[PDB]
């Protein structure tokens, strides 16, 4: 967003748990906030192997 | 002052017919022309174009004393008319319609 | 697309005058019957959507419409005539809408034509065939963006794509560039960058002093104040300053018409020509959404103007530049506004031939008759194909359209079929090795599921929209716009330039409007009446932007939305009255649409969902104390709202790895059932 | 350092120079009207670039629901005891993380840097 | 006395008028002046801080409205006119702008409804049609084809040619007129068969291209 | 200042393109085409 990243935050939060701090374990599961950032996560991690097989082929 | 004190009350008519089309002539406010200026002027539509559509050429003393070109306003009635309200020896007011909006800026 | 976007279509077209004598032809009215099978023996009778999967028929309803006929020969009368209920064609019919057979029965009545109450509808059938229209996603128009191509000579780059209320077959694109910095050469070194512009329809690039001159305004001291709205800003007009150097020489508007007239799709051998020619391409193909009419040039350059303002100042790094990815500037084309598009292709191409039958038919002097004119293989046969097979184009121009569209409905398991008919794509390529279009962006919060996305090479090209997820349909902007103007709005002609610096710009689904002095009151004016539904429908979305000092309002079809709980002080709206007598819809008569209706939910859009604080849930994050904020605007329903539906049946998937998610989600719709 | 508009045709008014009094005239190129220079200067660059944003702030901005909010720092033209702080949120981020305060009192406006 | 003559008379008397914009449905209500012409009454009151004018409706006419006062700064406007005798005359100059609001007396939601019961009437709408009306008639002869079989009866080619010296006066007659004429021309005028008129063509002339096809026939100039 | 035997094409628009010239083609230190130089020393044996 502008100076944000969710519309659940004030503008330009520096904090821990406003960037993408995971705090919690899978045991205890996550927040939506967290929940969002680690589906990110996730799926540049996936892209990337999408792409390195043609490659090296 | 009256300006400031001079309450009135006067009767408005809007006849249904008039002995000439009523247009209206802007000026730049800016030139602050003095039309006393103008001994005489000439009118006439702009030959460009080559009627009703036609942009007045104007000319003030003389051929060369004054010269301006008017341009046609888009629309005029699209939603609102315009009037004339004019003050008559009776005290009572008559109003006349605003046929069209032309354009007058000074030229070189 | 069939009661509004069919009706104007054929409205909205130009007679077709002809000829001595000569003729008149004019359309006026369209109607449809109910979906109907023609026997062996020319019997008609109404067929069921059973029989269009077993007979491989088609599903379709035939088109009427009222042709009127005047002969003009000045021959001391006027004869007119006219056929009414004239055969024009068929169009397919999506099930389970409001002109389909199965449309408000009851389950008593579905079962007893063997059709599934479940079923959900919203799918063609086309030659026993069961086809699914994919919503494509496309680029926002009517608006300014600024980019920077780091490769080319351009240091900055401004975009409009225009189309004028869906009536043109193309949209008129215009950038505003700059050259770049860094020019080696001993003589523009000094004078610094030149803004320049690359009209539709013209050869060679022009600069942006000789365009305006153009229409009119030749005068140096008038050009910029439609660009620099104060003068007390050095920074901007040392900017601009170099930009009247090289259009000096041409200082009048005759010749600045032959210049840009002297490059077009035909270099002008005369003069008066080029002077012609150059009138129309600087009127009806230069921002045609502002207004095409050969009056209004005010306003073309009112904008232009403000195009340019607003380049400079991403030069000048006062504002940020747009991004491409955000999810705000992206709007999706239902089958509604898919199918009107092929149908103007289609309704042009049946009265380009009903010339060509006329003259060759007229020349004889013979006489007229339309009915055997009429091509009805036109229409027909040019919908049901593009549908059946795809490619979005016609049958000999299987080389020039877009394919990918209108694949067969998956069928393999009911949630496969519902994951199916909720379904985006976005058109860049399939193997594209650039990540930003396929990243997860921070805007899709609560409209595209996070997880949903198939492997391979199309990983983050098609996508699933979340639950709640509602995109408008459209309406027209004339109730707003006579409402502004009666609440001290002034126009942009009856105004000084010099009044604008302390005002707040007023656009209208992409057009400069006016102007305003008092923002804040308007705009929680604005808001009341969409509350509570008097003037303003509930899917406009209203922005306004504090700093850049402007307000932008919204009216189009393609944006996406979803409802949020407004929160006044610190509480929210639904107080225990709304639940108590939400829980008996069964014999009360309240539902949904009362609860919209009454200012106690609200949809938001993704633009005006930047100028929102939002909290999560009621009882925990609107409490007073030492607090995170206190202005908080709306609240969620429920957080669970933003998967999709092939990822909303995983028990607990807050506790798995994330690329879990996302293979389950993919494989659920292979499950036998 | 500003600029000079003709009285006659409106256009921009270019410097001269002439060789009998030795003063800045600027003079028209569409027609000839004459003036002289009361600065005498023509050109200036800057390049430390280091504008403070308090110029260009506006005071509205203390209209936004979702900007952060303090109860420390007063105003001092008027003494209220709200404020709202942001950062440059604009170019020259090299070391560009000070805290622009506004006033939230009603028709006060006072912007002040720390 | 000229046609693009104008007469200064209004200017150089200084003469003064007044602008006024008026709502349509207002104008409407004008277009049908009480009776002749009669149409209201203005009203004005000016106060130490305050200059009210407003107008009120003639009671005919019905079967307040407050002035706001614009400035006519930046554009001084002046009044010309049209006489039915097409004679032109400037009335004046405008002294005074101003605008007939509402106050008091309408809700803006209702206002626009209002707007709406003006033009209430949906555009063209798609309407449901019953079963299916009737596409394909019977006819025996096409209308179109009786027209063309009326004329043809009227006029049979099929003439005679008995004293076929007279065409050559006709046609002589047309080639001294211009040197030369289309076959088509000279079809126009003979309804003789074109390759037994070629014949005659031939007999008294030559046909040249004239250097454009269109062939073409000219007297020999012998 | 302009070296005056000149005096005895406009001065002006030469003198903002010397100034325009000299502030990228000045050439102080270095060599042209390496912009940025780091330091540091290192705690591997590599
Ligand atoms: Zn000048
Ligand atoms: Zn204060």
């Amino acid at each position: 967003f502008k100076h944000r990243t969710l519309p659940h935050f004030i503008k330009d939060d520096y904090g821990p748990e406003s960037r993408g701090f995971v705090e919690n374990s899978y045991l205890a599961g996550l927040t939506p906030t967290e929940f969002f950032f680690h589906a990110m996560g996730g799926r540049e991690g996936l892209i990337d192997t999408a792409v390195k097989t043609a490659e090296t082929g | 002052g009256p300006s400031s004190q001079n309450v009135t009350e006067y009767v408005v008519r809007v006849p249904k017919n008039t002995t000439k089309k009523y247009n209206i002539m802007a000026f730049n406010a800016a030139d602050k022309v003095n039309f006393a200026t103008w001994n005489q002027a000439r009118l006439e539509r702009d030959l460009s174009n080559k009627p009703e559509d036609q942009p007045w050429l104007l000319r003030v003393n003389g051929k060369s004393g004054r010269k301006f070109k008017g341009i046609k306003k888009g629309g005029v009635t699209e939603n609102t008319s315009y009037y004339i309200f004019t003050q008559c020896p009776d005290g009572a007011f008559e109003a006349f319609p605003v046929h069209n909006w032309y354009n007058f800026t000074p030229l070189a | 697309f069939i009661q509004m976007s069919v009706q104007r279509i054929v409205e909205d077209a130009p007679p077709i005058d002809l000829q001595p004598p000569r003729y008149l032809l004019k359309f006026e009215q369209i109607y449809l019957s109910k979906p109907t099978h023609w026997e062996r023996d020319g019997a008609p009778s109404p067929m069921m959507p059973n029989e269009a999967r077993l007979r491989n028929l088609t599903y379709s309803a035939p088109l009427y419409v009222d042709i009127t006929k005047t002969v003009i020969k000045e021959g001391e009368e006027q004869l007119q005539t006219q056929h009414q209920k004239t055969f024009i064609g068929k169009i397919p019919i999506m099930l389970r809408s409001t002109y389909c057979l199965l449309n408000g029965l009851t389950d008593r009545d579905l079962c007893e034509l063997n059709e599934c109450p479940l079923d959900p509808g919203g799918y063609f059938i086309i030659n026993g065939s069961e086809k699914v229209l994919i919503a494509q996603e496309k680029m926002a128009t009517n608006t300014v963006y600024v980019f920077a191509k780091k490769d080319s000579k351009y240091a900055y780059t401004g975009e409009c794509r225009s189309c004028l209320e869906n009536s043109s077959r193309p949209t008129s694109t215009i950038w505003v560039s700059m050259l770049a910095r860094g020019g080696q050469g001993a003589k523009k070194s000094a004078i610094g960058q030149r803004i320049v512009a690359t009209l539709p329809y013209i050869k060679q690039e022009v600069p942006i002093i000789i365009v305006f001159r153009a229409l009119g305004f030749v005068s140096d001291r008038d050009i910029l104040e439609h660009i620099i709205y104060d003068f007390e800003d050095p920074e901007m007009m040392e900017m601009v300053k170099p930009s009247l150097d090289e259009a000096f020489v041409i200082q009048e508007q005759n010749v600045a018409l032959n210049f840009i007239g002297s490059r077009g799709a035909k270099p002008g051998v005369t003069k008066e020509k080029r002077i012609k020619y150059a009138k129309e391409v600087l009127q009806k193909e230069m921002l045609p959404h502002v207004g095409v009419s050969d009056f209004c040039e005010t306003k073309k350059a009112y904008f232009l103007g403000y195009m340019v303002h607003r380049l400079l100042l991403a030069a000048l790094g006062r504002r940020e530049l747009d991004d491409r990815d955000h999810y705000g500037n992206k709007r999706l084309d239902l089958a509604g506004p898919l199918l009107a598009f092929l149908f103007r292709g289609m309704f042009k191409n049946l009265l380009k031939e009903v010339r060509i039958y006329a003259q060759k038919f007229i020349d004889r002097g013979k006489d007229f008759n339309l009915e055997l004119a009429i091509k009805t293989r036109i229409i027909s046969d040019g919908l049901k194909y593009s549908l059946a097979t795809g490619n979005w184009g016609d049958q000999k121009k299987a080389h020039q359209a877009r394919a990918g569209v209108s694949q067969v409905l998956n069928r393999l398991t009911f949630a496969s079929t519902l994951s199916h008919l909720r379904r985006l794509n976005s058109p860049i390529g399939r193997d594209g090795k650039l990540a930003k279009p396929r990243q997860l962006h921070n805007t899709l919060w609560g409209m595209v599921c996070p997880a949903e996305t198939p492997e391979g090479h199309a990983v983050g090209l098609v996508k699933n929209l979340a639950l709640m997820a509602y995109i408008s349909v459209g309406s027209q902007p004339s109730p707003i716009l006579e409402f502004l103007e009666e609440w001290s709005m002034e126009n942009l002609e009856e105004i000084s330039p010099a009044a604008i610096a302390d005002a707040t710009k007023i656009f209208v689904n992409g057009c400069w409007v006016g102007i305003h002095k008092d923002p804040e009151q308007l705009m929680n004016t604005l808001r009341k009446l969409r509350r509570q539904m008097d003037i303003i429908v509930s899917e406009v979305s209203m922005i306004r932007d504090i700093r850049e000092r402007e307000i932008r309002i919204y009216t189009d079809a393609g944006r996406i939305c979803r409802p949020l709980l407004i929160v006044e002080k610190q509480k929210l709206l639904l107080k225990k009255r709304h639940i108590d007598q939400l829980k008996e819809r069964e014999y009360n008569n309240y539902s949904w649409q009362d609860l919209v209706a009454s200012g106690v939910v609200e949809y938001i859009d993704t633009l005006e969902e930047e100028t929102v604080m939002l909290a999560m849930t009621p009882d925990d994050l609107q409490e007073k104390e030492v607090a995170y904020c206190s202005t908080y605007t709306h609240c969620e329903i429920h957080p669970s709202m933003i998967l999709g539906v092939c990822a909303s049946i995983i028990p607990f998937p807050d506790h798995n790895q994330s690329p879990r998610n996302t293979y389950q989600s993919a494989m659920g719709k292979q499950a036998m059932g | 350092v500003g600029i000079r508009f003709c009285q006659e045709c409106n256009n921009m008014l270019y410097p001269k120079e002439d060789k009998e009094n030795r003063i800045l005239l600027y003079a028209c190129r569409n027609c000839d009207y004459q003036q002289e220079a009361d600065n005498s200067c023509i050109y200036v660059n800057k390049i430390t670039h280091e504008v403070d944003e308090l110029t260009q702030i506006i005071a509205d901005v203390s209209q936004d629901p979702t900007l952060p909010r303090t109860e420390d720092h007063p105003c001092q033209k008027c003494g209220h005891k709200e404020a709202v702080f942001f950062q440059s949120h604009s170019a020259r981020a090299e070391d560009a993380m000070r805290l622009y305060y506004v006033c939230t009192a009603p028709h006060c406006g006072h912007r002040w840097t720390e | 006395a000229e046609r693009g003559e104008l007469d200064l008379t209004g200017a150089k008397q200084n003469t003064g008028v007044w602008l006024v914009k008026v709502p349509k449905y207002l104008s409407q209500q004008w277009a049908k002046a009480s009776g002749r012409g009669e149409v209201g009454k203005l009203r004005i009151a000016k106060t130490q801080g305050r200059t009210e004018v407003s107008f009120t409706l003639n009671e005919d006419l019905a079967n307040e409205h407050p002035f706001v006062l614009q400035s006519v700064g930046g554009q001084t406007l002046t009044v010309f006119t049209e006489s039915s005798s097409d004679k032109l005359s400037l009335e004046g100059i405008v002294v005074q702008r101003a605008e007939c609001r509402p106050a008091a007396s309408e809700n803006y939601m209702r206002l626009k409804r209002l707007q709406i019961e003006e033009s209430s009437k949906p555009v063209r709408l798609s309407q449901q049609l019953d079963k299916v009306v009737t596409t394909n008639y019977k006819p025996v002869a096409n209308h179109q084809y009786n027209i063309e079989y009326e004329r043809k009866k009227k006029e049979d080619g099929k003439r005679a040619r008995a004293d076929k010296q007279h065409v050559l006066d006709m046609l002589f007659s047309a080639f001294e007129k211009h040197q030369y004429y289309n076959l088509k021309d000279l079809v126009d005028i003979t309804k003789q068969p074109v390759v037994y008129l070629k014949e005659i063509l031939k007999e008294i002339g030559v046909q040249n291209v004239k250097g454009i096809h269109k062939n073409t026939w000219e007297l020999k100039p012998e | 200042r302009i070296m005056n035997s000149d005096e005895n094409m406009d001065d002006d628009v030469f003198l903002r393109c010397i100034e325009s010239n000299m502030l990228t083609d000045m050439t102080l230190q270095g060599i042209e085409q390496i912009s940025k130089v780091y330091m540091h020393l290192p705690q591997t044996d590599n």
